[PDB]
């Protein structure tokens, strides 16, 4: 699960159990 | 049609939905909507979307599409048995809505509750909704070019303009669509698979950098483009046009970059200017910085007096004042104007959505504020922007979301707009939506 | 106190009686209940800086009494005590009444159950409401940066209290300070100035424009009204930008940024009014963001049972587009219509509000519709003695605000012609209506 | 009697004669 910013936006990669996981 | 209790101005997606909700909270009512259109409300997206991928020959005629679950349906909201003469609108029992199709309203009094048509009739109300949407734009170089460019050009707003453009794709060659917004996309995609179908030659341009680039941040447009182009259609970003004119029997569009467009037909889908002639007459505020006529939360222009739907620039509590040109908008936006003409107080609480669908691959519904200058946080499943959510943020506050191929989450979405909770970390916020 | 009234008002003032008035005179046995979080009963604003600085009574302070142009003379509170009913006997009342719940400030507004909290806690419920909270005196940045003596020693000039510590302290000191040329500041520095002519002290007035008035008067009559002020007995100080305060020897020491100290006892700072909009936030309503204030349609209605009238309101002219004027007429016209609108009489905006100034004997003008100084104007004057004559202000050939210069019982003629845009081509012809001479 | 122009303000004086 690996961040990426680009100027004012930023977006978020999330793996199903890293979503999972409390 | 001298005196009606309730008055719808123009006759479309909002102002069925505001007889609707009048005939749903006061039984009886008399409802007449004044459409200068000829034909009965009927719904938009279908024109755009459903009714081009129909497997039916006589969809001009028969005007019906399937739905999700498969079920026919027509474009008119209602069949012409549902809405009653406006003759015998004083005299029906039980009320009911009529509709007095190819007549416009030119002219608005505030201080006499009356509307004069283009006929000369006048027509005294009690309330009245100014329901009115709005005519897409022109060129400039379509407007300055000669008679034979605006003979070849379209304006896709209604039901004959469909038709219009559904023959030429039959019988021409080559369309190209001014515009990346949301028409503009929706026809590029159905056209691509008209072409696809077909054989023909498909063109969409826009100045921005990608499809909706005033609704999805620059990598989402980006992707959707891609969506589109790959639905078949030749898409050209960053064009701005110079001139237009007939070469060789044909139109020849001239950017500004020096790029010629070589073209049969065109299809201009520059954005909508709301109708706001009777704002001039009626001494009616005009908004200047987003359009329309300007009400407050409640949708609420004068004493007696609504705006609903496309021409409405209201004031959202939650997220400011706003101008939302949607067909959903418009339900919403008719529903609550309906409910306050009826005698109710309610502001813009229920905040409404939209959805567009640019071919199979791309899907997505979206929730307040959508708009691309303010910063968002986007939250995508597993350079692909396949599934996710997008928040868009004002200071620290979730004012807008986009479900990005994701379904049946929209509950999660309007809970988390209807907070002002400033959230830490959207993670965990995008983690309610269970996107995997 | 009462938990239900019929009509509320928030704020006790101009426009708040004004509305009053307007509502028990179209709906005999209204129940009207404002609520006023200043002690004094509702009272008009003019005569603090006009009128009862140049009264001969030597006790004026205290019984607040003032002669206007005729024989006659008033008070300065719009109704003795006896009109007001107390909020308690309100509901019982026969015929209803008015009530001023004195001392108490809504502090939480609710639309959807038309409710309001006040400071005590108490809570009342109401049916149709108007807010007439008017506005607040701004305060000079370089006055809050200079700590507690300065803040002291610094006079926000808008209700009685602060009329009576002012004329005390020009009594006692010698030197004051005038900061801000607009109405106020230019009003109080002639008081003042004809107050010092009398002992034999100092007055000053200073402020960032060219001239008095810099900001409605066009930029000539700006100057020659600037030099009946200087004549009237004040050492007026133009261009002059405040930029730090502070106590030097025992008294206020006001720095310029061009350079120049200013050495006095006492500071009045008159520098705009910043309108109370504090109840917008906790009731969700809009506030202009243009002009300040709620933002309300062309019949003064915010919400379906909300009027805003006053200075704090916003309002949509249909011959003149949106506004917010800040004068005693215009608070009493707009409370009028607001009163007419909340007793279910929609009517927009249409009869103009004026407003009148008296800057020593040699200045006394009038004023209706925009009358900005950014606009064009073309003035028309008697035989640089800019004594007699009309100023009219343009939007680009329609009269859109008249400035009656020295010439009285025009306003008919005026409000006539802002009434009628003609779109005048030469404006001598327009001017003989005026009979200047 | 005349007129005289400074940037968008006109100033015009008249005489009793030109009422
Ligand atoms: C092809 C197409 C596809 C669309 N697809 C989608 C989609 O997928 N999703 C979505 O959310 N939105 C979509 N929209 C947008 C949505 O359909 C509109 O926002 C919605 O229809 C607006 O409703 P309205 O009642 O405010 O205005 P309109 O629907 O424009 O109705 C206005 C009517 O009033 C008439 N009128 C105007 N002035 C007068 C007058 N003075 N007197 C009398 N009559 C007058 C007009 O001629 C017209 O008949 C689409 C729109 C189009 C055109
Ligand atoms: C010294 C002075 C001289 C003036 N002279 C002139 C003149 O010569 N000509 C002219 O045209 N204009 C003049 N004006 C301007 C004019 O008097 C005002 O613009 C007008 O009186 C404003 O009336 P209003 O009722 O809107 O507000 P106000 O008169 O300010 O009344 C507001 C009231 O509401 C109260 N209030 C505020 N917030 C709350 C709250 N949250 N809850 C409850 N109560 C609240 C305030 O304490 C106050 O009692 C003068 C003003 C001043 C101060
Ligand atoms: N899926 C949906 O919700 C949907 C679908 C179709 C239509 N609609 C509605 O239909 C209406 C029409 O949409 P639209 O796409 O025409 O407008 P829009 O408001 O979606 O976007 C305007 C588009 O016109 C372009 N444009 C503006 N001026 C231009 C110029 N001079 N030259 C070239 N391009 C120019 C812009 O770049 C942009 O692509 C809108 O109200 C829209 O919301 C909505
Ligand atoms: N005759 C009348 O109509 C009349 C008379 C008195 C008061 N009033 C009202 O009373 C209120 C108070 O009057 P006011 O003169 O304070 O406001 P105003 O709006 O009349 O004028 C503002 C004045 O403050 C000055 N100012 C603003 N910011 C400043 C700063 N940072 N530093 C220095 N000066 C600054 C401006 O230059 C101008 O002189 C206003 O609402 C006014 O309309 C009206």
């Amino acid at each position: 699960s690996y961040c990426r910013q680009e100027g004012k936006d930023r977006i978020i990669f999330v793996t199903k159990e890293d979503h999972e996981t409390p | 049609p001298s005196h009606v209790p309730f008055l719808l101005i123009g006759g479309g997606t909002a102002a069925f939905a505001a007889a609707r909700s009048i005939r749903a909270r006061d039984p009886g009512a008399r409802v007449l909507i004044v459409s200068e259109d000829p034909e009965l409300p009927y719904m938009r997206p279908p024109l755009s979307k459903e009714l081009w991928f129909s497997d039916d020959p006589n969809v001009t005629k028969t005007l019906r599409f399937k739905q999700w679950n498969g079920k026919e349906r027509s474009i008119y909201f209602q069949p012409p048995s549902f809405y009653v003469s406006a003759q015998d609108l004083p005299h029906i029992e039980n009320g009911g809505v009529a509709v007095l199709t190819g007549k416009k309203v030119v002219q608005l009094d505030v201080r006499d509750n009356m509307v004069k048509l283009n006929d000369g009739s006048q027509i005294t109300y009690e309330k009245c909704l100014i329901a009115t949407g709005g005519t897409p734009r022109s060129l400039s170089a379509i407007d300055r070019a000669g008679a034979e460019v605006k003979s070849r050009t379209t304006l896709f707003r209604k039901i004959g303009d469909f038709r219009s453009l559904e023959k030429i794709s039959r019988e021409v060659k080559s369309i190209t669509i001014i515009g990346g917004g949301f028409l503009g996309s929706e026809l590029a995609c159905a056209l691509g698979r008209k072409a696809r179908a077909l054989g023909t030659e498909v063109i969409q341009l826009f100045p921005e950098k990608g499809n909706m680039g005033k609704i999805l941040p620059e990598y989402l447009s980006n992707w959707t483009m891609e969506k589109v182009r790959r639905e078949g259609v030749k898409v050209m970003p960053n064009a701005i046009v110079q001139s237009v004119g007939v070469s060789s029997g044909k139109l020849l569009i001239k950017l500004k970059d020096g790029r010629k467009v070589e073209t049969d037909h065109i299809v201009a889908a520059v954005g909508l200017e709301p109708n706001v002639e009777l704002a001039k007459t009626g001494g009616l505020e005009i908004d200047s910085d987003f359009g329309g006529f300007r009400v407050n939360a409640e949708l609420q222009a004068r004493s007696n007096i609504w705006v609903a739907g496309d021409a409405a620039c209201f004031y959202d509590i939650k997220l400011g004042r706003r101008r939302v040109e949607h067909h959903d908008h418009a339900v919403v936006s008719g529903r609550l104007a309906g409910e306050n003409m009826t005698g109710a107080a309610k502001p813009y609480w229920h905040q409404s959505m939209f959805w567009s669908d640019l071919g199979p691959d791309v899907g997505y519904e979206a929730i307040g504020l959508v708009d691309s200058s303010l910063p968002t946080v986007g939250v995508f499943a597993k350079e692909d922007y396949g599934k996710g959510v997008i928040f868009y943020l004002r200071d620290k506050v979730v004012v807008g979301i986009v479900l990005w191929n994701i379904f049946n989450r929209m509950p999660i979405a309007r809970k988390i707009i209807k907070d002002g909770e400033q959230h830490e970390d959207l993670n965990e916020v995008a983690k309610l939506f269970n996107i995997h």
